[PDB]
């Protein structure tokens, strides 16, 4: 849904991703220097 | 659920369960300190078990001597060193009769090997006690120092090259009234060093000449210094012990009872064969019993005089000169003098002080100032103490120095096979410290009578069986030198495992040495396939860490890893790249004896093959098996001080410090502006000042007057 | 100041011992005294090579056309050194050089 | 045997024994020496699987010794 | 000075807990060993 | 301070059936009990008993609406089967800091089926091999534990 | 270095080699004295090289110090290190001081 936003915080581990709730946006890292911002979906 | 590891023994035989209990076959770091106290205790115990013998005063070294041989027989189960000569001679006679033509052949082979050997053989050994400096030095350095001292004393045995002339010169040097030699003396320092004052104090060594009276050299040669070996012997003893041990090894090799020098699965074969042989000839309906005997104070009870008797009996039909050569070692050991080491340490808590009392001043203070144990030990050691901080020690063997002869004596004890013509027959195996005894009889009562007779017999020969560390059980299960045998199955108690890190030579050499070490561990110590593969994995990990040669396709970063990644990208035959170049490892059990270059040759890129195996590459320049390529580089091995005389006389003149001070400012203002490469420091200074003046004038720091003045002075220097 | 250093060098040259030591002893020999002054030999070969590899130029290098064929720098990475060495009496090369 | 000691690390152990045979320039029965081993593997693949017949014939029909089907060589 | 011989102590209950816990399976591993060449001989297969 | 004072403060001198939660913390108890809570209580959802010195569970009103209960820092060591006969509707159980000897103490929770989370911290039973697995197969009804069943959610 | 800058010695001025346009964390241009202070402290080996050297203080205790701060002879022009105790800062009057 977006791009790297240091304000939202650092990258979130799979442990936090799995316990996340729908409608909440998080940040992940593909590889060194290419972060991305994602959002959970019900579907 | 509280775990109980010992419960494993319920479901597994203990022989397998306790396999490889100690990963280390060497020595731990936390072992009870072997200092002056330990050696004092050792000498005390050696003299304690033989105090009923004949005590006299040596007329050569003027030291107390104890001779227990042919002494009163023991009346108690305590350890005894009183070995009757007649029993030993009879045992040797029985061994010779059983093995006709054995002693003669072994003595002949030993004398021939001695004739063909060379002095250089003495350099293959552990730390040796150098007498010129009275310390522990490498074998080569000790031999060189002894040779130099002999040359100074008109003794040139090493010149002839043979070992016989060297030993002849040793025994002749034992006769010179005054012995002159070289020694190293340290003197303090006054040369500059930049910490906060350009001045530091250290120690510099110099070579000096020192002379010693006859008795002093005699005592020094017999001295045994201490660093599970307890002491080391100098060079005057090494050749004779070498010859005697070669003789004993020749005898042992043909003794079926001897457990040496067997190594590898041959040990298992010998164990199983001995068990099978003993069971086969068991009396119909009889009982076979096995004792995993151990010997307490083995080397604190064997007497050098008994070894001399054994050597004389063995070489009864041999040239007289060889007989004397063999006898020279036991007589030297029979007069051994122990060195007590550094000394003790005494402290005062109230004033927060401590001091070190060296061995010569051991008794210089009242005994009340030593703790209880040291007080008692010194009280007991007083009679056997010399004024030069050394202890006379006639008996004992201070751990392994005649291990082969010890095994021969044990085999002789095992060869009697009967006493009183009773209904029991004994035999077994023995390797220089431990014996397994098999006895066949009718009932266990007769077997134990035979075991008792064997115990008494070995007592008569000075061998003391350990009642507190021995047991008996029906034959089929026992132990022999940390190797448990159980109805065919065989396990090890302690196995040496590969140590962390590479061998420490170079990439290809380190890889080859690691693989050959793993192969040797498999062959000898019996390492299973899975363990060997895991060892290969660990060695590869350590090798990659040490050489920074991770896989080319890995994501690690490093100075060398960029080029490795580029090579991996540019290479087609990625299976043929060496591990040192980030390639894939392909080593496994079937190919642990093949160099990786040979393994990967068929898969290497031809261009990569040419680059790697270039006949003239700048790295290689000018055991294990490998291939000479660009990975056989050599590291800079050049340190210490050379030009010692010139440097010492320069540093002792005066003005060196001023030269250093002038050098420091200019040549440290910049990290590296030195025209190095044998340039005279004055020339480098001249060039540096010329460039500095040029830059100052160009930037305007100096006017033309100062410029010309500086060049005038620089013109006067001679490099402008 | 250049003049101050110049005058100090002349004053030092007035004395014979300083002049002799400066004329004979080379810049290469200057490093040697500092080494034994504050350095000595080590042990534990496994760790010794571990320390050596991390250094800049631990590998000895031969002298010849091939030695000079490889460059001084590569993608911002040094390979060898120009000035002669004392021990090997030749150039010294970095580990990366081999990979190059 | 000179050729057996070199591999001893992989032949004999304390409580195990590996049956290994040497080699060296035994070329001439190439095709045969191939088919047998290939055929062996097929059986090793079929015996474990249920109903080995169809699987064995399938693997045998779809195997080629580098130019030709195994059937022709057999 | 006299030698400080080691004292004498009774059973410590924490060693049992140490053994119990160190033998449990956690959620993380810290072992990453390199690879080995392909296995051909039966002994290599058994070891693998 | 006493359990009665806490009851009065929380209820504020009102009918017992007016609050669905209680906070009995830092309250001294007679021989380690939870007196001051009469059996007349009919509605209760949350409970909190910390530093009460409770040594046993033998006095508790019969209930059918409680879903959470909190016990901590107590020397209680005894069978908890009585909870089934008193209130078999527990969902959150907290025994952090309690004193339980062996696994047998937590056995009687099998008959309870509504329990989903159980807490046992620094307990003598917690320091055992496969305690996590052993408890799980001993209480199949359990859906949560000290916090790491499979993920992390909050009560 | 600080006494050097404060003394306003002509040699210190002639020893400058870079540039003086620095500011503070608040972003202000300082007087040339403090700019020189910051320049010399940042680059200590700027006025030290061209300052000039002076013979060591030949005496019982007076001994020199070189540019590297080691207690080495051939000291800086003027600088002297005495192996004694200098006790200073007497009469701490706390005299009246105004604040702008």
């Amino acid at each position: 849904s977006g791009k790297y936003d240091p304000d939202l915080g650092d990258f979130k581990t799979i442990e936090e991703l799995e316990k996340l709730k729908p409608g909440e946006k998080a940040n992940i890292l593909l590889y060194q220097g290419k972060p991305v911002k994602v959002v959970k979906r019900k579907r | 659920m509280n775990i109980n590891p010992y419960f494993l023994f319920i479901d597994v035989p203990i022989q397998a369960a306790i396999s490889t209990t100690f990963p280390y076959t060497g020595v731990p770091p936390y072992s009870h300190g072997t200092g002056t106290g330990y050696t004092i205790d050792t000498v005390i115990r050696t003299h304690e078990y033989s105090n009923k013998g004949k005590q006299y005063i040596s007329d050569v070294t003027g030291c107390t001597m104890v001779d227990p041989t042919n002494g009163p027989l023991p009346e108690d189960n305590e350890p005894s060193a009183y070995a009757q000569l007649d029993c030993v001679l009879e045992a040797l006679d029985r061994m010779d009769e059983e093995h006709p033509g054995l002693f003669q052949a072994a003595s002949q082979n030993a004398m021939e090997t001695l004739m063909v050997t060379t002095v250089d053989k003495l350099t293959q050994g552990r730390q040796t006690f150098d007498w010129t400096v009275c310390r522990n030095q490498p074998a080569a350095t000790a031999l060189n120092t002894t040779i130099t001292s002999f040359r100074l004393n008109d003794l040139n045995g090493a010149d002839k090259g043979g070992l016989i002339p060297f030993c002849q010169d040793i025994i002749d040097s034992l006769d010179r009234p005054e012995m002159t030699f070289f020694s190293v003396k340290n003197i303090k320092k006054k040369l500059p060093a930049k910490n906060r004052k350009g001045f530091l104090i250290k120690r510099i060594p110099m070579k000096v000449k020192d002379k010693i009276t006859k008795v002093e050299y005699i005592k020094r040669a017999l001295s045994l210094n201490t660093m599970r070996a307890i002491a080391t012997a100098g060079i005057q003893i090494r050749g004779f012990v070498l010859v005697v041990e070669n003789l004993a090894k020749n005898i042992c090799e043909n003794l079926e009872q001897s457990g040496l020098p067997v190594g590898g699965n041959e040990k298992k074969a010998k164990l199983s064969n001995a068990v099978a042989k003993m069971l086969s000839n068991c009396p119909p309906g009889g009982i076979s019993m096995t004792v995993t005997g151990d010997n307490t104070k083995w080397n604190e009870c064997l007497n050098p005089r008994i070894f001399l008797a054994m050597t004389e009996r063995i070489t009864r039909d041999s040239p007289i000169w060889f007989r004397d050569f063999c006898s020279i070692a036991p007589v030297l050991f029979s007069n051994k003098i122990a060195r007590l080491g550094k000394g003790f340490m005494i402290t005062s808590k109230t004033k927060r002080l401590k001091a070190q009392i060296p061995c010569p001043d051991l008794f210089s203070i009242p005994l009340e100032r030593y703790n209880e144990e040291t007080r008692a030990k010194l009280k007991k050691l007083k009679p056997f103490f010399n004024e030069e901080g050394t202890a006379s020690l006639s008996p004992g063997m201070m751990m392994g120095m005649f291990n082969m002869l010890s095994t021969v004596l044990g085999v002789a004890a095992l060869g009697i096979k009967n006493i009183g013509n009773k209904e029991y027959l004994w035999d077994g195996l023995q390797s220089s410290d431990d014996f397994a005894l098999f006895v066949n009889a009718k009932d266990e009562e007769t077997c134990m009578e035979g075991i008792n007779d064997f115990y008494r017999t070995c007592k008569l020969l000075g061998i003391n069986m350990s009642k507190k560390k021995s047991y008996c059980n029906e034959t089929g299960m026992f132990e022999f030198t940390s190797m448990f045998y159980r109805d065919g199955f065989v396990s090890n108690f302690a196995m040496e495992l590969p140590s962390f890190g590479v061998a420490g030579v170079n990439e290809s050499a380190d890889m080859a040495i690691g693989m050959t070490i793993i192969k040797n561990n498999m062959i000898n110590n019996g390492m299973g396939p899975a363990t060997a593969q895991t060892a290969i994995q660990l060695f590869i990990a350590d090798y990659r860490y040490t050489y920074k040669c991770h896989r080319g396709d890995s994501k690690v970063e490093g100075k060398r890893m960029k080029i490795i990644k580029e090579l991996w990208e540019n290479t087609k035959g990625r299976d043929g790249l060496l591990v040192a170049d980030g390639g894939p490892n392909i080593y496994n059990l079937r190919n642990l004896h093949i160099p990786e270059i040979v393994l990967k040759y068929n898969l290497m890129d031809p261009e990569y093959k040419g680059r790697l195996l270039h006949p003239q590459n700048p790295f290689v320049g000018h055991d294990y098996d490998a291939v000479s390529g660009t990975h056989s580089w050599r590291t800079k091995r050049n340190r210490s001080i050379l030009n010692t005389d010139q440097r010492n006389m320069i540093l002792e003149e005066q003005c060196y410090a001023k030269c250093c001070n002038l050098f420091e400012a200019c040549f440290n203002s910049a990290s590296y502006r030195k025209p190095v490469g044998q340039h005279s420091m004055l020339e480098a200074m001249a060039h540096r000042l010329r460039m500095d003046a040029r830059l100052d004038y160009e930037s305007g720091r100096m006017s033309k007057d100062d410029f010309e003045k500086a060049m005038a002075h620089l013109g006067e220097i001679g490099y402008i | 100041m250049t003049l101050a250093k110049i005058e100090l060098l002349k004053q030092l040259l007035r004395d014979n011992e300083a002049k002799t030591v400066l004329k004979q002893t080379t810049v290469d020999q200057y490093n040697i005294i500092r080494k034994f002054n504050t350095s000595r030999i080590e042990k534990n070969p496994s760790l010794r090579m571990k320390w050596a590899m991390c250094s800049n130029f631990p590998l000895a290098l031969t002298k010849g056309d091939m030695a000079n064929r490889i460059p001084l720098e590569y993608k911002g990475i040094q390979l060898k050194t120009n000035a002669e060495d004392i021990g090997t009496k030749g150039q010294m090369c970095s580990i990366a050089a081999v990979t190059w | 045997s000179a050729e057996f000691i070199e591999m001893l690390h992989c032949l004999q152990g304390e409580n195990w024994r590996q049956i290994y045979h040497p080699g060296g320039n035994k070329l001439t029965e190439s095709r045969s020496q191939s088919m047998i081993v290939a055929c062996r593997k097929i059986i090793r693949r079929s015996i474990v699987a249920s109903n080995p017949l169809e699987l064995a014939v399938e693997i045998a029909n779809k195997t080629v010794i580098d130019t030709e089907p195994l059937k022709s060589c057999l | 000075e006299e030698p400080k011989i080691p004292n004498k102590c009774r059973v410590a209950a924490w060693v049992q807990t140490e053994m119990n816990l160190l033998s449990t399976l956690t959620s993380k591993r810290a072992l990453d060993l390199p690879e080995i060449g392909p296995d051909v001989a039966p002994v290599e297969h058994v070891g693998s | 301070m006493e359990m009665g004072r806490r009851i009065h403060l929380e209820l504020r001198n009102r009918t017992p059936s007016d609050v669905k939660e209680l906070v009995l913390d830092n309250s001294r108890s007679n021989e380690g009990k939870l007196e001051g809570l009469t059996d007349e209580f009919e509605e209760l959802e949350f409970l909190s008993t910390i530093n009460v010195g409770l040594t046993s569970i033998a006095n508790l009103p019969k209930l059918n609406k409680l879903k959470k209960l909190e016990l901590s820092d107590n020397r209680v060591s005894g069978g908890l089967e009585v909870l089934a006969e008193k209130c078999p509707n527990l969902t959150h159980l907290n025994l952090s800091g309690n004193k339980i000897k062996d696994l047998s103490t937590i056995e009687p929770l099998k008959k309870l089926e509504n329990l989903k989370s159980l807490d046992l911290f620094n307990c003598e039973v917690t320091n055992l091999n496969d305690y996590r697995e052993n408890v799980f197969k001993l209480l199949p009804q359990l859906t949560y534990l000290d916090g790491y069943d499979r993920d992390d959610k909050e009560a | 270095i600080l006494c050097m800058v404060f003394s306003q010695d002509t040699r210190m001025f002639q020893g400058v080699r870079g540039e003086i346009n620095f500011l503070n964390r608040a972003g202000q241009l300082l007087s040339p004295m403090y700019q020189l202070q910051r320049y010399f402290l940042n680059r200590s080996n700027d006025l030290f090289d061209q300052w000039g050297y002076e013979e060591s203080p030949k005496a019982s205790e007076l001994h020199g110090i070189n540019e590297s701060m080691n207690a080495s002879d051939y000291t800086l022009k003027g600088v002297v290190v005495t192996r004694n105790v200098i006790d200073d800062f007497s009469s701490t009057e706390t005299e009246k001081v105004s604040i702008t």
